[PDB]
């Protein structure tokens, strides 16, 4: 049998076997219970809707994202997504197949131990093994050097590897974008009179933070033409009928990313991040991580971003240096198709942690 | 046994010879004897005993020292190659068929041989069970039924004719009503046989054709009754199967001066034809005489379905030269045809919703030339049938019309087609048992012959009640066997003794009981405002959670039943085993809304033909309990009648003569209910063997003065010579009863030293010369009180 790549997403669990080309199942990670008395009879009615079903009956239940911070909220909703995914949507027993998960990097100790655990005793897979989803974009890129952003909501990171070594003093874990641009869109949209105040709505707005929203070239000359009569305006309909035009905050939410500022948070920007990260590392290596700057993550599908961010690196980097920002399209599904490159080969079927050596080693095989 | 040979699984014949060289505590590494080094492994209960002498085959089942499935496959196998092809389990006949033509086997003067003889002692043969079911009519006082299962081409139409052979030759003087069902079998290859996934030619029904017998043992008439069809295979069919036979003889059949007359047109057309396959059965010279307009876009690109005897252009012929001679002029004959047109135009009817005026559903506008050329074949007006199709009339004593639903209304109109054929069946049985009709009636000689345990690798709805109906036609098989060994071991002096008994009826309260049975949930879900079959499906399982019975999909070993969704289907176990259902239009296909105001409309038809068809509450009935009812009327005739069950083996898959298959052979085996059968006889004495036997097998180990002796006086000196266990084996009137494995324990007593055995017979030899002495004294006594009988008699004359 053929294995299965299940990417534990921030947003956006993926799921799909092991090569050649796209995930089989995504879907929105969210689980709501009902917030309202039945009154039909039948019944009819699921105990907990998961996504997909649970973003078709918005309004009636109270969803609330399993992973939040980068960390599993309980195990035992947890439980409920994979037994969803594997079974109502791949098809598929565990006990077919060797699996390959996926986590963060400076992920809180022990719950990569728990994780594992849990997953070997509920779920009876006859191996696992689990890689950080920076890793895995390089795989996917091509790429064996550069510096990888693994950014979904609401946790962004800045990881740098050398052909082919990971540097561990140079890692860094920003809480940063984008479930708190989520709730930043939500405040500076209130300012224009729209109240989306509740759990199911705050979906709607993430979808118009998907669709609408753009990066500026550079912030105070967009807030110069913003001053002008010229619209910069979009129209989106909603679905109980309203029309909503968005325009200033339109490119202030997404620039956020560059000055966290506007949240009122200490920590810096992506640009800063970045050149901070290549200048804790030694100096000959510096030269190569110029140039290999891979985005990844969907939070970073906003189009503005790279050439911002080019311009922006261009800046505050050594004069007369070669800077090229690698961002291809279909980056939330990098991860997906980096994990699929990786249980193809061979040997690292022989590096996952199988049934039995896991029963007698316990959870101190991990690391 | 060490060293002694067990049956092995191989996949090709199903079992082969083979020993043990090793051993587990759940699985046998097995070494077969004809491949030896190619030493597999085999689990506890795939293993079976085996008998030393393998050549040889028994007439009697009950004759072999090891009774199990792996020894009634290998007693089957060798009677196949002697061209035995009848073989006698107890009260169970098993015939296998050759599909060729044994000589001698159908001669009148074989049935005037077996005619009257003893059962047993004549080899057996159907003409063996017909003679005793008229014994055990007479001389018991009470009806008989001849029950006749299996697959398609297993001999299941063959058989029942050599029964309504045998009672107009040997008890019946005259009366030719023997070929009537023959000579008419077209017309339920028409109306009631389909094509299923395994099979081509399926009949759908319980066909029950009575004998009628008087008070002084004379035929004095036939009648042909029919219960079940599949509702749902009128309107809706599932992959490559099609409808009913009479959908595509008269499309394939019909000449362009009956198309004019009726609007005729290619199956693809006609939307209870094009779910399924539109294909046709043809031959090279009959594909030529298919016309070009009667041809769908399938039967370009396809072209005729390949069968050796089936031919929809050719069997139409046969089918209108059987209506000329059963009594069917061509006007009556037209009207037989309107009504079959009359669904097909019937199905393309189309129903979007109202445009807010008054709530319900309209009909489309491209289906209204469809209804004009639909209404003058049912004899209605468009305007009143529309109102029917659409309205719920009811009173409020004025008579009010309250528009119905979308949904409702493509159930009502296929409920429509689902009670016009269904009555037009019924008016095709009727009409054939005016053609014969019966001078009187008293006691009856029937054969119910039916479908078999029949299943595909995603099964339907119209199978899930073909294997309902089979699980309680098994529960009254088995009531019938374990009250023959009843009435055996009282027969041979053994009396009364215990032993335990199998139930099926958790099975069967699963399926159907009152508000929580599988039956009863899907009837109510109907009831609901906004049906559902993933509500239906986590119903079931939620009233029953726990049980053997039934499982998750997901707990099955098949790779293709772990496809399947918890809320997509579920897996039932049968006497044949666990059998997975998807739920998908199963809802759907139960769904039936037959109400007033379209009930009261097609009986009031301005056509004379369409009202003989039709000889407040309910609204939408009750459809799921029709499937219960009509079952419990033909269960409790079962019950009041004698039963002669004869199970029809099909030995290959392409029905050809002198080859076996014990990979298939072995299935039916197992899907008879032959397997449970010789499971129940485990618990009583499953091996006996009579007097007569026992002196042809063991005389020559015996010492020259015992082997002497008369058949049952050898007998009784050995099993008292040897001082054999009185629980373990019992002595009868004609046989010699034992548990399972002490015949063959008995075998190895009789082939162990010599000089053992010599003494045990010179220390009961006082007893013998005793009981010799004995038989002949009382025997002489006995010759003495028949004289005194013969003059105590003649003294009251």
């Amino acid at each position: 049998t053929t294995a299965l790549v299940c990417d534990n997403g921030s947003g956006l669990v993926k799921a799909g076997f092991a090569g050649d080309d796209a995930p089989r199942a995504v879907f929105p990670s969210i689980v709501g219970r009902p917030r309202h008395q039945g009154v039909m009879v039948g019944m009819g009615q699921k105990d907990s809707y998961v996504g997909d079903e649970a973003q078709s009956k918005r309004g009636i239940l109270t969803l609330k994202y399993p992973i939040e911070h980068g960390i599993i909220t309980n195990w035992d909703d947890m439980e409920k997504i994979w037994h969803h995914t594997f079974y109502n949507e791949l098809r598929v027993a565990p006990e077919e197949h060797p699996t390959l998960l996926t986590e963060a990097p400076l992920n809180p100790k022990a719950n990569r131990e728990k994780m594992t655990q849990i997953m070997f005793e509920t779920f009876n897979v006859p191996a696992m093994y689990v890689a950080i989803q920076a890793v895995l974009s390089l795989y996917a890129s091509g790429r064996t050097t550069g510096i990888v952003l693994d950014s979904g909501d609401g946790v962004t990171h800045n990881v740098p590897i050398y052909e082919g070594y990971a540097l561990p003093h140079a890692i860094m874990r920003l809480d940063l974008a984008g479930r708190d641009l989520t709730d930043y869109l939500m405040k500076i949209l209130t300012e224009r009179g729209y109240s989306f105040v509740t759990t199911a709505e705050r979906e709607i707005v993430r979808d118009i933070k998907e669709k609408l929203c753009y990066v500026a070239l550079d912030f105070e000359n967009e807030m110069a033409t913003a001053a002008s009569s010229s619209s910069l305006e979009k129209s989106y309909e909603l679905p109980d009928g309203q029309v909503i035009t968005i325009g200033n905050e339109r490119f202030r939410c997404p620039e956020t990313l560059f000055q966290p500022s506007f949240i009122g948070m200490e920590s810096a920007g992506i640009h800063e991040t970045t050149y901070n990260s290549i200048m804790k590392c030694d100096i000959d290596i510096r030269k190569d991580l110029y140039a290999n700057n891979v985005m990844s993550g969907g939070t970073t599908m906003y189009p503005g971003i790279a050439d911002r961010m080019q311009k922006e690196i261009t800046a505050l980097a050594p004069s007369t240096m070669k800077i090229k920002i690698i961002a291809p399209p279909e980056r939330k599904y990098s991860v997906w198709i980096g994990g699929s490159i990786l249980a193809s080969l061979s040997t690292f079927q022989q590096m996952w942690i199988t049934k039995q050596e896991y029963d007698e080693a316990g959870p101190s095989i991990v690391h | 046994e060490d060293g002694k040979p067990v049956w092995a699984p191989h996949p090709t014949d199903g079992f082969q010879v083979g020993n043990i060289v090793d051993i587990g505590p759940d699985s046998l590494t097995i070494e077969p004897l004809n491949q030896k080094g190619k030493t597999f492994l085999a689990l506890i209960n795939q293993v079976f005993p085996a008998e030393e002498d393998s050549k040889k085959d028994v007439e009697d089942n009950c004759s072999l020292m090891y009774l199990n499935e792996a020894t009634l496959l290998h007693n089957i196998k060798v009677r196949y190659s002697k061209d035995r092809i009848y073989t006698y389990v107890a009260n169970i006949l098993i015939a296998v068929n050759p599909y060729f033509d044994i000589p001698k086997i159908y001669s009148s003067e074989t049935i005037k041989s077996y005619q009257g003889k003893s059962l047993g002692t004549m080899p057996p043969h159907v003409f063996a069970i017909a003679d005793k079911a008229f014994r055990d009519m007479k001389v018991l006082k009470l009806s008989q039924s001849i029950i006749v299962s299996g697959e398609s081409g297993a001999g299941k139409t063959e058989n029942t004719k050599f029964v309504l052979r045998y009672l107009t030759e040997s008890y019946g003087t005259g009366q030719d009503i023997d070929d009537r069902i023959v000579e008419a079998n077209p017309l339920l290859e028409a109306f009631g046989n389909a094509k299923t996934v395994r099979n081509n030619n399926s009949s759908r029904f319980g066909k029950f054709v009575e004998i009628h017998f008087n008070e002084k043992s004379s035929v004095v008439g036939g009648f042909v009754s029919h219960y079940l069809l599949e509702k749902s295979r009128i309107c809706v069919q599932g992959k490559e199967e099609r409808n009913y036979h009479i959908f595509y003889r008269l499309c394939a059949g019909a000449s362009e001066d009956i198309r004019e007359r009726l609007h005729l047109s290619s199956p693809d057309n006609f939307r209870y034809l094009n779910r399924g396959c539109t294909r046709y059965f043809a031959n090279k010279e009959t594909d030529k005489q298919i016309l070009q307009n009667r041809k769908s876009p399938e039967y370009l690109k396809a072209g005729s379905l390949k069968d050796p005897l089936l031919d929809d252009h050719g069997d139409f012929i046969r089918m209108c030269t059987a209506m000329k001679k059963i009594g069917l002029d061509d006007e009556e004959k037209l009207d037989l045809f309107r009504v079959v047109a009359g669904v097909l135009h019937l199905g393309n009817i189309d129903f979007e919703e109202a445009g807010s005026t008054s709530g319900g559903c309209n009909l489309k506008n491209k289906s209204t030339q469809a209804l004009e050329y639909c209404a003058e074949l049912l004899g209605l007006d468009q305007d009143d049938l529309r109102v029917s199709l659409t309205t719920r009339v009811m009173l409020t004593t004025t008579v009010i019309k309250v528009p119905l639903k979308v949904e409702q209304a493509n159930n009502a109109r296929d409920a429509l087609a689902k009670t016009v054929y269904s009555h037009l069946f019924d008016h095709v049985v009727n009409r054939v048992n005016q053609c014969f009709p019966f001078e009187t009636s008293s006691y009856f000689i029937g054969v119910l012959d039916i479908a078999g345990f029949e299943y595909f690798e995603h099964n339907s709805f119209e199978q899930f009640c073909i294997n309902y109906c089979n699980e309680k036609l098994q529960q009254f098989f088995n009531e019938r066997i374990l009250k023959e060994e009843q009435e055996l071991y009282q027969k041979e002096g053994l009396g009364v003794n215990e032993v335990h008994y199998v139930d099926n009826q958790d099975c069967i309260d699963l399926i159907e009981a009152r508000l929580v049975g599988i039956l009863d949930i899907l009837d109510e879900e109907n009831r609901l405002p906004q049906p559902s079959d993933q509500h239906f499906t986590s119903a079931v399982h939620q009233k029953h959670k726990d049980h053997f019975r039934l499982s998750i999909p997901r707990k099955s070993k098949l790779a293709i039943h772990r496809n399947i969704r918890d809320d997509e289907g579920f897996i039932i176990r049968h006497f044949a085993g666990a059998v997975c259902y998807e739920t998908t239009q199963f809802v759907e296909k139960n769904n039936d809304a037959l109400h007033m105001s379209l009930e009261s409309l097609i009986c009031e038809s301005r056509d004379k033909f369409i009202r003989e068809l039709f000889e407040g509450k309910l609204s939408f009935i009750s459809v799921g309990n029709k499937f219960k009812t009509q079952l419990n009327l033909l269960l409790d005739k079962l019950r009041s009648t004698g039963a002669s069950f004869i199970r029809c083996i099909k030995p290959n898959l392409k029905m050809t003569s002198h080859h076996f298959e014990g990979a298939q052979i072995l299935s039916q085996l197992q899907c008879s209910g032959m397997v449970s059968v010789l499971d129940l006889m485990q618990g009583g004495f499953p091996s006996r063997a009579s007097f007569h036997e026992l002196y042809n097998m063991y005389k020559k180990y015996m010492p020259d003065k015992l082997a002497r002796l008369d058949p049952r006086l050898f007998c009784k000196a050995l099993f008292k010579a040897l001082g054999l266990n009185e629980i373990d084996y019992k002595f009868g009137l004609t046989k010699v009863f034992f548990r399972p494995g002490k015949f063959a324990e008995f075998d190895q007593i009789m082939k162990s030293d010599p000089d053992h055995l010599a003494e045990l017979v010179k220390r009961v030899n006082h007893w013998l010369i005793c009981s010799r002495w004995k038989k002949v004294q009382w025997c002489s006594l006995s010759v003495i009180k028949l004289k005194n009988k013969i003059k105590y008699r003649a003294e009251a004359c």
